[PDB]
Order: structure tokens, then sequence, then C-alpha cells
């Protein structure tokens, strides 16, 4: 069952050849992961040590681990509102790893045949135990996480079969201490226990809102670069403006820079940012003499 | 060609192309690819669906006693088409579009395939979709003179009223003596769009059989077999009471196995009446 | 994986009723036919997840000795028509060949029925 | 003698364009000199092209054709072999006039100006200034006018004339379907210009591809541009269940509307269809007008053909207006 | 058998006696002329191998003396619906939910046939080789017609028979003319010899 | 018309996808044995590398060309092309959500001096709201107009193709040939058509459209140096699109088309009277205050209604009461049916 090559004429077999599977698993080779470091993530931090501690401590204290007899833990679940740190702790615990890594998107892994999405999950944790150690990161799970139900006319077992292939590959038989899995869905409900065995994927952490600190926190990362006044307080830019889930406050920087040269100064101040906020919504509503 | 489809070839000096036409298979481009020669035409797409869907059973005259029935749709399906002459002076438009309502059986699938071959016409069915609208129009165009029928299912959303009336689109308009034919179990089932006087210039009526003409259906498929030098059928028609065509095919046929039991070669009296006595379930 | 009954844990009720149901009559056949009737053949073990399904068959598969085939049942099915039946007639002519013999599908809801009416393509494959 | 250099083609040229020619579907065009052509096989080739064809019709990829042993673009695929042959692109007219139409006037001259008139006399608008308006739709109540009659008519004196339906436009197998009304919208804009028919659009009979397919409509009328695409007639007998998102007055234009008949077109249609017929003695409205309280333009249709039928049994074209009765409970009672 | 039919040229030696219209005939390497017609080889006529009585099949007398009617008495009793009328019913739909009397007693009936009961399961008319399946198929058919009287038994057919198809990717292009000529070749016996096409399926 | 003689040196060639490098390499022929074979005499090793399709000839099966790789059914999407007439002077009755469309669309022009000068990268997406009424699009036809760019155009549903996973493989196609291409955009139309938030798994019903959508908003942000795709999208609802489409990333600065008031109004009709011959004193204000709350992209119906009045009264101008004659005909009688405020609470 192994890849060996064969003359074309005379057809009998000259060498062997490692073996192999297509590009679109080869696609998944990132080389270009650290710019992202664990300054530029803020306001998470017992996150970072969560899933820090959960993933590249293994990768080099395994032993110290093994002094104390535990087994080491399994795919780590980063699931969130909207749009909190996912991504960003994705490539950024795949930015000072050391290791291989690789970027395994949710809908690459279903397609229009029966067998390309199954074999290639399966050549997925091939890859990464023919490289191992490496670390997975499996983006939007909602792709492969619309679950088994009693299915009359129409149903679908296409993505049935990547899924269940998937989560068999991870917690069917024994050999899994190799590879380490971060998965990282905006929803959870959607999802049967099949894909949450206390084992297929280890911790659950959660991803909250950033809190009352954490916005002004974001706010000083981002504008890092712009040229920011001294007589400016990111304490009120927090306080004022708490609804938003950290996505937002990265770019009530970018357009309140924005905005700032659209003034034309270019040095920007508190009211760039203050009024770079009535920007992020807005949805008009005037006639308003009577809010009193 | 046929495993790989495509091409562009010559033809041989003795081949006078100008016969040869379209969907008529002969080849000979044998390694250069030139032609030579014609052969057995090779059943044309029709002639698919008609074997294939083998349901229509020639049926003729055979009809268990409607004559009523039979005068009307061939008020309507044989002079609109052998005799138009006087209705293109009669003022009349033109007759077309006949609805079958009636229980399930005792007319359907065999009125319109009988005066469809009395007529020599054609009988091409659309009842089901399963191997392959509007591709069929041209068909029955180069057919010139064409019948199309449907189906009835409701029991033993929008089913075929949707192609019936996308005929009737194309239809309404319309190369000319091509007649739909609906067959349903009731008139009060289907689409209102079809509630269009007159979208259905014809709405005939099947009753199920009363005593007599359940003496001639019986009657009919009783001289299918051998029975004896004396039957006098009524007593069988005794108990017809809402009977169905099909309910005395069957009937007939179970009278003969009755007879085939005890390895007799003569139906008798009493097969029938175990027949028609075993099939009230 | 050398796993044994030991590491099976609470649920010795089950594994010793599909220890016997399952290997039972390769150790003693003439018992069954004694009684008049012809052995079992199939178990379907469901139940919520985690539980020791996958494994459990991985202690059946340390503790016997005819060729346990285990396969997911997912790994079975490929994009070429007509293949996944000749996978599964070559596995249980496989099975025809070596005797007695145990074949472990896991997971099977990709082979998992109540059948459709209309894929067409992606299911009446299967 | 210009006609002196042709023939060196069949002695130069036509041995190479002249062989048993293969036909494979055109890909992705490299520049000038080559192409790739992926064969009836599924194999890619990337082939060379001809100096003296003249290259047309390369849209990556249209059925190229190709050479046998060499591999190039030998030729092209004229014989296009039109998709939806059965689209009702009309050469042979149907029977209906100004005249025989000859009840709703004001609505067919409003539909007689908005399709016709870019066409019959199309110098008055830039003349004027104004653009011409789109197509309209024309709903009513069911038998009020033929709804497709209006239309038919105004194919009889213009150029192509091409219709859908909301049974062409919906999908079974599909889930795959919003193609119908991009290729009806492709076919439709290329011939400059036809008119297309959304034929009784009513959306009836999981839901989600009937609102893509109605979005398709709605963005594929009126996305970025525009050939001449007047003739979006749409006939309705349902305004109050469509999605009102159709008309912004751009994806659909002034549109117009008609009362049933009233009993000027009871009597001024029914007068049509029996001007065919042979009836003379005791033609008459009091059967007529206040007979059903309202009798649609069909059922004067239907009790025109049911009345000469009736009284066609019977074998006489006669005048009889009893016969006429009897086919008055015969088709509506 | 390498895909397509094509045109030929036959020798002059070989009678015109033996060519049917599924005659399989064997060609010659580099030319494609025929040379001989063949013995029918394609599937097993099954000798003595399915083991349960149709006495301990319980309970199941009226289907019993149906599939007993209508399918081994008229292949021994062939010539006395030649003596009343009623033809042999060509072939038999077994629909059974959930199952119960499938396959005992189409187990059962292959005791006492006399007559080659040819199995094959309905599921590898499909092949992995494109356009094989149909000439499968009808070397089963002519299988059992050079050894009749025959039962053909086909299980399952909602494998190779549904009602809806797919005309765009040939995942069924093929399996919708493994049931077209199929349907043509159950057409082609109405002379009556004796081929007994019975077929079972859990659903219908 | 002579090219008899330089066909014998051309080789037609059959692509095939390349693979691992060992030196040899292992080609892929999709229809034949995907076999190893090494370069020919002058392509660099640094050229040629996995993924990609190079041509194989086909009498000693080895490799000459490498080739671009393949888009096939969305060839005709691309960036349209020569592109619509109107532009910023046309699309009128707004002044200020141009202003704010115009400096994300326009920043490969001058601007980026700008933005690499005081530190910013601008916005990616934009979003345009509105009901069916306003230059949803037109401005878009406008940002089309000039753009100094690409315009790849992809509306709604030829994304909604069904195969179950195929419109996923459009998506990431569409995004493939759009990083092949410096300073290009996208432009989404009708993006509600993939929407239905994020469903139940019992009779699910819009999955396979979940997972087109959901990799686009995999590749609007996840794991790229992103190129500078400035997307912008125009639908008329909002949430029935969920979130993680519409945050700031993929998105920010989302326009609200609304219904234009009493004084930009005049100004659209204004776009309108640029026509017609009209007659010399006409009161367009007037006009603005009799329709008042209709829409933006309609007022050419009371423009077009109105010559057409006039060309039926055999005039060669355009007078009042045609005017406000057509005020009555396509504002009163064509409110009957035609709704926008079915949308509006949509907004
Ligand atoms: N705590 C945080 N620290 C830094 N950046 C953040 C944080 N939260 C959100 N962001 C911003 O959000 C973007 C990444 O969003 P992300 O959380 O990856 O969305 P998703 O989780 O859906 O992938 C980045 O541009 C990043 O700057
Ligand atoms: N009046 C009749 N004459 C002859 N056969 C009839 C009659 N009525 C019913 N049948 C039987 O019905 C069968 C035809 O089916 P059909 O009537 O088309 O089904 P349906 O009742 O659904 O229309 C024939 O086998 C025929 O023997
Ligand atoms: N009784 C048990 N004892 C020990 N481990 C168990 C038990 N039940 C379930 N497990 C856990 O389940 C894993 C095996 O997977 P399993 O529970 O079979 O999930 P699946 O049924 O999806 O394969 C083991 O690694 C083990 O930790
Ligand atoms: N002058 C007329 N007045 C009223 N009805 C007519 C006239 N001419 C034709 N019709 C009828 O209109 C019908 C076709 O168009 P229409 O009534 O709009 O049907 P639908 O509304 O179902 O599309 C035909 O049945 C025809 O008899
Ligand atoms: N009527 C019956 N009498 C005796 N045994 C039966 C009967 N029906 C089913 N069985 C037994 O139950 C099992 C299930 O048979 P069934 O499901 O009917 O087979 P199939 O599905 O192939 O028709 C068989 O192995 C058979 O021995
Ligand atoms: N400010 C404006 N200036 C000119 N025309 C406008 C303006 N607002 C809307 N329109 C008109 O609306 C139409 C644009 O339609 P569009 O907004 O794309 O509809 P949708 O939003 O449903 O796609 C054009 O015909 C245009 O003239």
């Amino acid at each position: 069952g192994d890849l060996v090559g064969v003359n074309k004429d005379s057809y009998l077999i000259l060498e062997t050849l490692p073996t192999e599977y297509d590009s679109r698993v080869k696609a998944m080779e990132v080389d270009e992961r650290p710019t992202e470091q664990y300054s530029d993530i803020g306001g998470l931090d017992k996150q970072i040590q969560e899933l820090v501690e959960a993933i590249v401590l293994p990768m080099n204290h395994k032993e110290k681990f093994e002094n104390l007899g535990i087994q080491p833990p399994k795919g780590v679940l980063m699931y969130g509102p909207p749009g909190t740190g996912k991504t960003l702790l994705a490539r950024a615990c795949a930015a000072q790893t050391k290791a291989t890594f690789l970027k395994l998107a949710g809908p690459q892994l279903v397609q229009m045949f029966i067998g390309d999405g199954a074999k290639l999950v399966r050549d997925a944790f091939a890859l990464a135990k023919e490289k191992a150690p490496s670390i997975i990161f499996i983006d939007e799970l909602d792709a492969i996480g619309t679950k088994r139900f009693d299915s009359e006319k129409a149903g679908d077992r296409e993505v049935q079969r990547t899924m269940l292939e998937l989560l068999n590959q991870l917690d069917g038989f024994q050999p899994n201490t190799q590879v380490k899995v971060i998965a990282a869905t905006n929803r959870v409900d959607i999802l049967d226990p099949a894909l949450l065995r206390s084992g297929r994927l280890d911790r659950k952490i959660e991803f909250p809102m950033p809190n009352e600190e954490a916005r002004a926190r974001i706010m000083q990362i981002h504008s890092r670069k712009m040229n920011v006044s001294p007589d400016v307080n990111y304490e009120e830019l927090a306080r004022c403006t708490d609804d938003f889930n950290g996505a937002q406050c990265k770019a009530v920087c970018v357009e309140a820079g924005m905005i700032a040269l659209r003034r034309g100064a270019t040095e920007l101040t508190h009211e760039d940012y203050m009024e770079g906020i009535l920007e992020v919504q807005a949805k008009k509503k005037a006639n308003l003499q009577y809010y009193a | 060609v046929h495993p790989e489809g495509k091409f562009v070839v010559d033809v041989d000096k003795n081949i006078d192309i100008n016969d040869v036409t379209p969907n008529c298979r002969v080849a000979l481009r044998n390694d250069s690819y030139t032609l030579h020669k014609i052969l057995p035409n090779k059943v044309d797409p029709l002639v698919s669906l008609m074997m294939v869907e083998k349901v229509p059973d020639s049926t003729y005259e055979m009809i268990g006693g409607l004559d009523k029935q039979i005068k009307e749709i061939k008020e309507v399906i044989e002079l609109p088409v052998k005799h138009p002459e006087l209705f293109e002076a009669l003022g009349i438009a033109q007759p077309k579009g006949v609805l079958l309502y009636g229980p399930p059986g005792t007319g359907k699938t065999l009125l319109a395939r009988a005066v469809a071959h009395h007529t020599d016409c054609t009988f091409i069915r659309v009842s089901g979709s399963e191997l392959v609208v509007r591709e069929l129009f041209v068909m029955a165009r180069e057919h010139a003179p064409s019948i199309i029928f449907m189906d009835e299912i409701d029991s033993i959303s929008g089913g075929d009223s949707e192609v019936q009336r996308t005929m009737l689109e194309l239809l309404n308009q319309l190369t000319k003596n091509i007649k739909v034919i609906m067959a349903t179990n009731r008139i009060d089932i289907l689409d209102s769009a079809l509630l269009r006087p007159g979208r259905i210039d014809r709405k005939i009526e099947f009753p199920p059989p009363n005593e007599e003409a359940r003496l001639d259906i019986l009657k009919i498929h009783s001289r299918k077999m051998n029975l004896t030098r004396g039957i006098n059928l009524r007593k069988i028609a005794e108990l017809m009471p809402g009977a169905s065509g099909a309910e005395v095919k069957g009937v007939c046929t179970e009278a003969g196995m009755y007879a085939l039991r005890e390895r007799r070669v003569h139906v008798t009296q009493e097969d029938f009446e175990m027949a028609v006595a075993k099939v009230m379930q | 994986g050398n796993v044994s009954y030991s590491e099976i844990g609470g649920l010795s009720e089950q594994i010793r009723e599909l220890r016997e149901v399952i290997e039972l009559p390769l150790t003693n056949p003439e018992l069954f036919q004694r009684v008049g009737i012809i052995p079992p053949k199939g178990c379907l073990l469901y139940g919520p997840p985690g539980t020791g399904k996958t494994l459990l068959a991985r202690a059946v598969a340390s503790q016997l000795d005819c060729n346990f085939l285990k396969v997911v049942s997912s790994s079975i099915v490929d994009k070429y028509i007509g293949e996944s039946a000749r996978l599964i007639r070559e596995m249980f002519n496989y099975a025809r060949d070596h005797q007695p013999c145990i074949i472990f599908m896991d997971e099977i809801d990709a082979i998992g029925g109540r059948r459709f009416s209309e894929g067409t393509s992606a299911d009446r494959e299967i | 003698p210009l006609e002196e250099k042709q023939e060196e083609e069949r002695s130069k040229v036509d041995d190479l364009r002249g062989t048993p020619m293969s036909v494979g579907t055109l890909e992705e065009i490299i520049d000038d000199n080559h192409a790739i052509v992926s064969t009836s096989v599924g194999s890619e080739h990337y082939v060379s092209i001809l100096s003296f064809v003249d290259k047309d019709l390369l849209e990556p990829g249209c059925s190229v054709l190709l050479n046998h042993k060499v591999h190039a673009v030998i030729g092209v695929l004229m014989d296009d072999t039109d998709p939806l042959v059965t689209v009702m692109k009309v050469e042979k007219a149907p029977q209906e006039t100004y005249a025989d139409i000859g009840g709703l006037d004001n609505q067919i001259q409003e539909i007689k100006e908005s399709v016709e008139l870019p066409l019959t006399h199309p110098e008055y608008y830039e003349e004027m200034g104004i653009k011409p308006p789109k197509g309209v739709i024309l709903y009513g109540p069911p038998g009020t006018g033929k709804t497709l009659l209006a239309k038919a008519v105004a194919n009889q004196t213009s150029a192509t004339f091409l219709r859908v339906v909301g049974s062409e436009l919906i999908q079974k197998y599909l889930g795959d379907g919003p193609k119908l009304v991009r290729e009806l919208f492709r076919v439709a804009e290329e011939h400059a210009p036809s008119i297309v028919f959304i034929d009784e659009i009513d959306a009836i009979g999981g839901e989600r591809e009937i609102q893509r397919t109605m979005l398709e409509l709605l963005n594929q009328l009126d996305g970025f541009d525009s050939r001449g695409d007047v003739k979006v007639i749409m006939a309705t007998n349902r305004i109050e269940t469509l999605d009102p998102a159709l008309i912004r007055p751009g994806r659909i234009d002034r549109k117009i509307e008609f009362p049933l008949p009233d009993e000027k077109t009871k009597k001024r249609i029914f007068q049509i269809h029996t001007s065919r017929m042979t009836l003379a003695d005791d033609v008459t409205l009091d059967d007529l007008i206040m007979a059903k309280d309202d009798l649609s333009g069909a059922d004067i249709k239907a009790i025109c053909t049911e009345a000469g039928l009736m009284a066609l049994r019977e074998r006489r074209m006669k005048v009889t207006n009893e016969d006429f009765k009897k086919s008055k409970e015969n088709v509506l009672y | 058998t390498t895909g397509s039919n094509y045109y030929v040229r036959i020798l002059s030696t070989i009678d015109r006696e033996l060519l049917k219209p599924n005659a399989s005939v064997a060609l010659h390497k580099h030319s494609n002329a025929l040379v001989d017609v063949l013995p029918p080889e394609a599937m097993l006529t099954s000798d003595q191998k399915p083991d349960v009585m149709y006495a301990d099949i319980g309970g199941m007398d009226i289907q019993k003396q149906e599939v007993r009617e209508a399918v081994e008495l008229p292949l021994t009793h062939f010539e006395l619906y030649k003596q009343i009328g009623i033809d042999p019913p060509r072939g038999v739909l077994m629909y059974g939910p959930p199952g119960c009397g499938k396959t005992m007693l189409a187990k059962a009936v292959a005791h006492h046939t006399t007559a080659a009961f040819i199995r094959v399961v309905g599921s590898e008319f499909v092949q992995k080789y494109l356009g094989e399946g149909p000439r499968m198929v009808r070397d089963v058919f002519r299988l059992a017609k050079e050894n009749a009287p025959a039962i053909i038994f086909i299980d399952e057919i909602d494998a190779i028979a549904t009602k809806r198809f797919d005309a765009q990717t040939g995942a069924d292009r093929e399996v919708q003319r493994i049931l077209l000529e199929l349907l043509n070749q159950m057409d082609g016996f109405d002379q009556n010899v004796n081929v007994k096409v019975i077929m079972a399926t859990n659903r219908a | 018309a002579a090219d008899k003689q330089t066909l014998q040196s051309e080789q037609p060639l059959q692509v095939a996808r390349c693979t691992k490098i060992i030196p040899k390499y292992i080609i892929n022929v999709k229809q034949f044995a995907k076999f190893v074979v090494d370069l020919s005499d002058q392509v660099a090793p640094t050229d040629i590398e996995e993924g990609m399709r190079v041509g194989v000839d086909r009498n000693k099966y080895q490799i000459h060309i490498p080739l671009p790789p393949k888009i096939d059914p969305t060839v005709t999407m691309m960036q349209v092309e020569e592109k619509p007439d109107v532009t910023y002077s046309d699309v009128g009755g707004c002044k200020e959500q141009i202003e704010k469309l115009r400096e994300v669309v326009e920043t490969p022009l001058l601007h980026p001096e700008r933005f690499v000068n005081l530190g910013i990268e601008p916005p990616k997406g934009v979003l345009l709201f509105g009901p069916p009424g306003t230059g949803k699009t037109l401005c878009a036809r406008a940002v089309a107009n000039r753009t100094d760019a690409c315009f790849i155009r992809v509306i709604g549903s030829e994304l909604v193709q069904k195969y179950v996973g195929e419109g996923a493989r459009m998506v990431r196609e569409l995004f493939e040939m759009a990083r092949t291409k410096k300073a290009c955009l996208i432009f989404f139309d009708e993006i509600d058509a993939i929407g239905g938030a994020r469903f139940d798994d019992g009779a699910g019903g819009d999955n396979e459209v979940q997972r087109t959508m959901l990799e686009l908003i995999n590749q609007l942000d996840g794991f790229d140096p992103r190129g500078n795709i400035k997307v912008l999208m125009a639908t008329n609802r909002p949430d029935t699109l969920d979130p993680a489409l519409m945050r700031p990333g993929r998105l920010d600065r989302k326009i609200e088309f609304s219904l234009p008031d009493l004084e930009g109004r005049t100004h659209i009709f204004k776009i309108h009277a640029r026509s017609m011959s009209v007659e010399r004193d006409i009161r367009f204000e007037l006009l603005a205050r009799l329709c008042p709350n209709s829409t933006g992209a309609e007022i050419r119906s009371v423009c077009t209604e109105a010559g057409m009045f006039a060309i039926r009264a055999r005039r060669k101008i355009a007078t009042e009461k045609d005017f406000l004659e057509a005020v009555n005909k396509v504002i009163k009688s064509y409110a009957k049916f035609s709704a926008t405020p079915r949308y509006m609470t949509y907004n």
C-alpha cells in the first residue's frame, strides 16, 4: 500500500518513494508565523496562560510533566461570542512555538466528492505525524459542525463522513500522543458531544468580551504606531464605549486615525478617538432636539 | 462517436451528403475518419420513451361499456385532427386539452390510449420525470400529430399541474395537432389555474360502472380465456357494487387461477364466485 | 494496546456479556446446537459518547486470537463509483478466508442508513 | 481576379484544417500564440493557434475544435448548438392583432408605447430627452384580458420575443437553479434586442432556492449594465404575494392594470369570437351582460367555443340560441 | 468489451446461425474482425448451496402459495397456463417491511427448483470500469436463458433502481443505463421460454 | 496566414499537477499515472515548486513550460472591464456618504503617501445598507467607473451552486485569483443570498450555504498578509447577516443609504433634469415636497413617467402639470402594492 515507482515499458519496480497525497494538504505549511507576539494580545492573559500552558509546555517540558505521571492534554477548543482574540491567539501561539504548524480551515474539508473530504483529514494527521511534533489549528468548526439528526428525504451525510472521520483519527484508536489540536468556533450550541468527549477536545477555554480595563489596553496596543497626543485618555475611551468585542476597538483606533487625517493634521487627538467612535455604529436617528 | 462523443469528419464520393440527416447513426472513418455508407436508423428518442416506459399497452375498442365517453372523446380527438375543415368554417378556434376525471381505474391510460391509436396519432407519456420539460415539444412537433398524456397521483403538492400548464402556455399560442390529456382522480384537488374556462376544453367524466357495463367489461376480460358450455355471467355482476375497471381484470385472472389450482382446463362457474368473493378486501 | 479488562472500569456486565457472545461461540460451539440454536452474530454498542466504545474493542483487540478487523467506517468510502462495494466484498471475503474472525466497524453512520430520497450522488453511492 | 488567393487554402491550408478534426472545450487563453484545452477526456492540452483563423470566439471556453495528431485551435464552434433549444424565440407568429384584443384599450395603448414605441418610432425619446422605461408588470384578475394577450400582440410587430414563466424559473433537482435566468438573461441580452417574459412568476409549492432564484431575476435584471433589455413584461394574478423588491421603478418600470370587463367589453369582446361563427338572428346581451353578474374574458371564449361545438355535435352551422343555453349550463352553470 | 461498439466485417466460415443480438462473439486483436461465436460465458448456478426447508419457514402460507403459484409451478406446469389462458406472470416483486419472509422463502424456493436458480446481489452491477455493468447484467440474463428453466433472484433493487437520477456528474450516468437496458432486456423475453425474474427489496 | 513551418516546433503539451521534489519530481496528468520526471534544459529549479502546474510533452513525457493556475467558472466574474458611465457627479443626493465610501476605495491612488506617512492602514471592508430605492449599487458603478485597479464584481448567487462544498470552492478560488493582482478589490452584490444567520441541527436546510459564507469570512480575516483587497459589499438587509461578518476587520465603515431629505432630493431630480427640454420656469422644490418620502432611485420614474406624459400629449417640452400629473401617478397610485416601509423596518 505504499507509493513505489516502476518502469513505463518493462514494468519492474525500480525504487521506492515516500508516501504521498495532494498539495491541498501541503498548502498548510505556514512559515511566516511570528509577527504577532504575546504582547499584542491583551486583556486575556489567563487564556494565554491556559492555552500556552496547554500546548507548548508539552513541547518543551514533557519529561518533568511525565515525572508527575499524567497524560498530556489533548486538543483545546477556543470559543467566544462574535470576534474576540481567537485567531490572534492562534497565530500568536503559533508565532513563538518553534514547531511546525498547519492553518487548516473549516470548509477546506468538505468538497463535492465522497473521497476527498475524508482522505485529506486523515492525510492531514498523517502529515502531522510525519512532521511531528506539530500542532493543528482548525478554524471555524461550524463547517463540520452541523450534527447528526433523524434524517428523512434530504439530510446530509457528506459532512457527516468528513466529521466522523475527523474525530476518529482524533480519538479513535490509540496513537494520539504526538499531535495537539487547536479549535476555534464562534458558536458552540450547534455541536453534539461527539466532538466534546472529555479527551477528544480538552479544555474548553472561554473567550469573554474584553472587560472594563481590557479595551483600554487594546486601544493602547493597536494605536502604538500612530502619533498619539500626550493629552490622551484611553480609560475614558474604554468606560464610555462598553459593548465592543475587542475587534471594534482595534478599528476605533484605525479610523480614528483616518478621520484624524481627514482633518488634515499629521497628529491625532482625543476627539479624533472620541469623535471616531460616533462612527463605529451611528445608524443616524436625528430630530432629537427633544431628548432634553 | 460512441466512447468520446465528438469529431468533425469527411464523406466519401459515393455517399451523396444531402440525405444523411441528424440523429441517424452510421459511420466508417475507419482510420482517417471519412464516411462510407448508412445503417439501420437505430430508433430515435421517443421510440425510447415508449418502449422503455412500456407502460402504454395497445388498446382498441375493448373498452368495457363506455359509449357516451368515447362519443365525447372521439368528438374532440379525431375531429380536430382528421377533419379540421369544419372547424375553420364553423368559427371554432381550436379544441385542445381533455381532463379525464374518474375513480382510480375504469377509464384511464386506456381510453386515451385507444383513441390515440385508432387515429394512429402517437401516444407520448410524460408521466414521471425519471430519465431524460420543454424538449418533448420538439419530438411532438416532429411527429406531426401527437398526443401527450399525464399522471393522476393523490392516492390509489404541485406534482404535474406545473408541467401541465407549462405546456398549455406553449400550447395556447402555438405544429398544431398536438393534444394534451390529463387524467386525475378528482376534479377538485387540482389547481385553480386549471380552473380557467376554458383551459381544459373538455371535462369528460368517468363514473364507476353499473350492472350492465360491468357485465360488458367482465364479458371482455372473460373473453380472454376458456370457460364452459354456459356461464350466464350476471350473478358475478350481481355484486359489482362500487367495482373498478381493474377490480374486473383482477377477479377474472383470479378466477382463472382458481380454476388452475385443481389442474383443470375449464374455468367453471364457482371460480368466479370465489374470485369476487375473495377480493372483497 | 496491551489494554486489558483492568483498564475497563465499571461495566463488567457489558464486557463479560460481549466477551461471551463474541468469543464463547468460538470456545464451545457444541453447546449451542445442544440447546438447539445457532449462536448470534452481531452486537451494536449504542450509548452516549465517551463511555468506552472504541476502546472496549481495544480490550477485545488485545485479548483475542483471530484477526480482529478493526476499521473506521469512513475510511471505507472512496470517490470512484462502485468502489466501496468492492472494498466491503473484499473485506467479507477476507473474513471467509481466515476464520474465525471479528470485524470491528465503529462509528457507523457513514454507512448507517435511514435511507433518503434526494441527495442522489453522495448518498445513493453509499 | 480577387478570387485567386482563395484557392491556395485548399492546397496549403486545408491540409491542416480538414482532417478528423476533434472538438474539445477551450480553456484559459494564454497569450496569442497558444491556449490550453481540456479535451473530451479531461486531459488538458497546451495547444498552439492558427495564423489565418479570424479568432473572435475566445471566451474560456466554448467548445473550440482541435487537430487530431498535432493539437491546435483549428476552427471555431459555429453551429453553436444553442442551450435552451425550446425557449420560444418566435419565428412563426401567432394569430392576434390590434383588433381582436379590442377591449381594454387604454392598457394595450400603454404597453404599446412601453414596448413597441422604442422600436416603431424610437426617435421620440432622445429628441425629447428621457430614457425609455423598462418592462412592465401587468397584473390582473384571472381571465381579465388574457394578460398573455397584450404581450402576444406586443410580439407580432416587433423583433425577437423571448419568454420564461414561473415554471421555467423554479427548479427541482437544481440545488443549483438560478442558472436558468443567468443564461436566460445572457441569451436574452445577446439578441439586442429581445424581450424576456417572466410569464406568471408566482412561486408557490426548500423555500430558499426560490428566494435566491427571485434574487437573481432581481439582480440579473439590474446589476451593472443592460443591453436593449426592455421586455421584462411580467403577467401576474397575485400582486400582493410577490416580494416588493422587483419594483424599484428601475428593476421593474411603469406598470399597467385593469378592471375585469365592463359591459361595453362584454358586448365588444363577445362579438369578436362569434364574428367567426354563423349565429345571426338572436345574438343577445341579456344572456351575456347580467347573466353571470360579470363573466370572464375567457368564459365568453368558452361560451363561443362550447356554443358552436354544442351546436356542432348535431351537425349544423346554424344560429340556435337555445343550444347556447346548454352551453352556458355546460361550461359554468 | 473495450468500451464502444463499432463496425466490423465477419468471415464466411462462421454460419449466420448463432448470432443472437446478445451473442458473445470473438474479435481479432489489432483488427477487430469477427471470428467465432461462443458458449455463454459470464454469476453462479448455485448448485445445492442454500439450505432452509419450506417446512420450517413458519407461518407464511398465502405468500408461500403465491410464490409457489407464480414461480416454480409455471416452470413445471408450463402448459396448463397454455390450457386455460392466463399467462404466467413474468416477474415477482417482493416488498417486505422491515423483513420477515424475504430470504428464507427465496432460500427455500431454491431446493425444489430443478432449475438454474442463479443468484446475484444487485450491488456489483456498478463497477469501477465505465460502461461495464449493462453488459454484465445482460450476461446474467442470457446465463439464465441458456440454462432454462431458471429463476433470476436480484436483491435490494433500490440499489440500482430509484426514482431520482442525476443528469450531471456521472456517478449515476451508468446506473440510468443499468436499469434502462435491463428494462429493455426483460421486454425481450415475451416469447416465454423459461426465465423468471423474482426480486426483493426492504422498501418499495 | 503562413504558420506551416512553425507548427512542428511547437510541441503540443499536456498540463499536469506538480508535487514533491526529491533532481526529480512527480507530475499528475489527472487522467494518467502521476509519474516521475525532471526539468528539461532551461527552466530554473527554483521556478517550479509543488502545487503549481506545468506542461508535459507526449513523446518522452517531460516538462518544458510552467503554467498559470486554473479559474474555470469565475472567469466571467473577474473585474468586469470597461465599466458603466455613471460617476460621482451622477449619483447625487447624499454628498457625504460618498466621501466615506470614497476614501476607502481610493487608496491605491494619491492616498498611500498619507497612510505610509501617518502610519495608517486603510479599512478593507465597506458595507452599504439601504432600502431598495437608493443607489445601493449606483455608487458601486461609480467606484467601478474610476478605480485605477481591478473590479471583481461577484453577485450573491454565483456561489449557491448545488454540490456540497463546491460553493466554498468558488469563493476560495475567487480569492486565489484576487491575490494574483496587485491593488485589487471586490464587490459582493446582494449578500443576503448567503445569510440565514446560523441555524439549528434539526431540519438543516441552509447548511451548504452556511459553509460557503463561512469560508468567505475565513478569507476576509484569517492567516494572511492579506494583500489589499478593498472589499465593498451592498445589500438591502441588516442582521440576517450574522455577526463575524459585520464585525470590523471584514466590513468596517458600514454606510447607511437612507432616503434623502428635502434638500438632497431636489438634487437628484437635478440629476434627471439634465434632459427632457423642460419648461422656462419649473418649481423643483415643489416636486421635492409633493413626493417627500419616496426613494432616491425612483424620482427617475417621475422623470421618465412625466416625459411619457409629454410625448403622449405631443409636446416638445415638459410643463408642471405633467410633472404634477406624474407625481399623482407614481406616488399616489403606485403605493398600493409597491412597498418600501417593508424594508425600512429592516433598514
Ligand atoms: N485581546 C486582543 N488583543 C489584540 N487584538 C485583538 C484582541 N481582541 C480582538 N483583537 C483584534 O481582532 C482581530 C482578530 O479578531 P479575532 O478575535 O481573530 O476574530 P475571530 O476570533 O473570529 O478570528 C485582530 O485584528 C485583533 O487586533
Ligand atoms: N371499461 C373498461 N374496459 C376495459 N378495461 C378496463 C375498463 N375499466 C378499467 N379497465 C382496466 O383498467 C386497466 C387500465 O388501467 P386504467 O383504467 O388506465 O387505470 P386508472 O383506472 O387509474 O385510469 C386495464 O387493465 C383494464 O382492463
Ligand atoms: N469505562 C471506561 N473506562 C476508561 N475509559 C473510558 C471508559 N469509557 C470511555 N472511556 C474513554 O473513552 C476513550 C475511548 O473512546 P470512546 O469512549 O469509545 O469514544 P467513541 O465511542 O467515540 O470511540 C478512552 O480513551 C477512555 O478514556
Ligand atoms: N379581448 C379579450 N378580452 C378578454 N379576454 C380575452 C380577450 N382575448 C383573449 N382573451 C382571453 O385571455 C386568455 C389568455 O390570457 P389571460 O386571460 O390573461 O389568461 P391568464 O390571465 O390566466 O394569463 C385566453 O383564455 C383568452 O380567451
Ligand atoms: N415467517 C417466518 N418463519 C420463520 N422464520 C422467519 C420468518 N420470517 C423471518 N424469519 C427469520 O428471521 C430472519 C429474518 O428474515 P428476513 O428479515 O425476512 O430476511 P430478508 O430480510 O432477507 O427477507 C431470518 O433469518 C429467518 O430465519
Ligand atoms: N442620489 C441618487 N442620484 C441618482 N440616482 C439615484 C440616487 N439614488 C438612487 N438613484 C437611482 O436608483 C437606481 C439605483 O438602484 P439601486 O440603488 O442599485 O437598487 P438596489 O439597491 O435595489 O440595487 C438608479 O437608477 C439611480 O438613478
